[PDB]
């Protein structure tokens, strides 16, 4: 039932800037607070950001901020990572996920999106 | 910053077999450790919560536990289908961190 | 503090909330000292 | 212990009360005074604080 699709990848040049979206359906999207986690080819799991249920506070890793910024519609069950002044390390594929977490999201169920592949070059 | 190390990076084992990983915390993340389960191709899957909760639908033969800094995943009998590459994940404090990873092979 | 609210109205309505303003009173404020993150409702089942 | 031991051999019975303060919400507090309620004068006063 529940679902998380990524979109809004391709190709870019460094020093561009790339928008991603992530649409959620099958469960109550505006309860949740939401993660943003980018694996690059050959590599492990690195944290990018976190935003809250209410679409108020938000968190970054060391690695992006100052550069990306997260946002969500609740209207439209819609995560957002704007990410800007794009290098070539940030090339990876970019997940949205609900993280199970007993002390800040507050979730008690984990889920993934497919993820979406991001190129700077 | 709490960063996360695992031990080992890479490990062998055959079917049945006991398959123990090591995960270590800078700090203390008290019990909040995940464990999360990768295979190619796919999105990160959890099987234990809060450093030894096992998730709904989790085989018995997965277990864990730890406090503190020094927390460990086991398979009490690796099966074929068991292998994969296993994070553990702190999340005691944002930002939050994952580990290495270590790979899970066939013998 | 877990702080409690709470009101007691009588509804002529299904699937749904009525129409109308009521504010909730006060009804106990608890001095425990503990993080709250998630949260269960408890039913009750009958042994037949 | 026995009843004809001296002073210092004789059992006592000992209580130690340890007083947490913690960044906590209190949990025991001494019993507050309370004197009579005067009306129609000027005076000062203090109502549960
Ligand atoms: C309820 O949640 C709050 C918020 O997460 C918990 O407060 C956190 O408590 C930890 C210690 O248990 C604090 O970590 C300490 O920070 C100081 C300063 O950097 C450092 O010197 C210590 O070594 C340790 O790392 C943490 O900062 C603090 N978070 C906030 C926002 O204040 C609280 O403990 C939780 N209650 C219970 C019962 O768990």
């Amino acid at each position: 039932e529940v679902q998380l699709v990524e979109s809004g990848g391709g190709v870019v040049q460094p020093g561009g800037s790339l928008r991603l979206s992530c649409a959620a359906s099958g469960f109550t999207f505006n309860s949740y607070g939401m993660h943003w986690v980018r694996q690059a080819p050959g590599k492990g799991l690195e944290w990018v950001a976190f935003i809250r249920y209410d679409g108020g506070n938000k968190y970054y890793a060391d690695s992006v901020k100052g550069r990306f910024t997260i946002s969500r519609d609740n209207s439209k069950n819609t995560l957002y990572l704007q990410m800007k002044s794009l290098r070539a390390e940030d090339t990876a594929v970019y997940y949205c996920a609900n993280l199970k977490d007993s002390r800040y999201s507050g979730s008690y169920y984990d889920y993934w999106g497919q993820g979406t592949l991001v190129t700077v070059s | 910053v709490i960063w996360m190390t695992q031990s080992p990076s890479s490990l062998s084992a055959s079917v049945g077999d006991r398959v123990t990983i090591t995960c270590q915390a800078s700090q203390d993340i008290r019990f909040y450790l995940n464990w999360y389960q990768q295979k190619p191709g796919k999105a990160p899957k959890l099987l234990i919560s809060d450093a030894s909760n096992m998730e709904t639908g989790v085989p018995s033969r997965f277990s864990g536990s730890g406090s503190g800094t020094d927390f460990t995943f086991t398979i009490s009998s690796l099966q074929p289908e068991d292998i994969a590459t296993y994070y553990c994940q702190q999340y005691d404090n944002l930002p939050f961190t994952f580990g290495p990873g270590t790979k899970v092979d066939f013998k | 503090y877990f702080k409690i609210y709470s009101k007691h109205t009588p509804i002529n309505l299904v699937r749904d909330l009525p129409q109308g303003f009521s504010a909730l009173e006060p009804l106990v404020d608890l001095p425990i000292g503990i993080n709250i993150t998630r949260f269960q409702t408890l039913l009750a089942l009958h042994r037949s | 212990f026995q009843p004809t031991n001296g002073v210092g051999y004789q059992p006592y019975r000992v209580v130690v009360l340890s007083f947490e303060l913690l960044h906590a919400p209190a949990t025991v507090c001494g019993p507050k005074k309370s004197t009579n309620l005067v009306k129609n004068k000027c005076v000062n006063f203090n109502f549960n604080g």
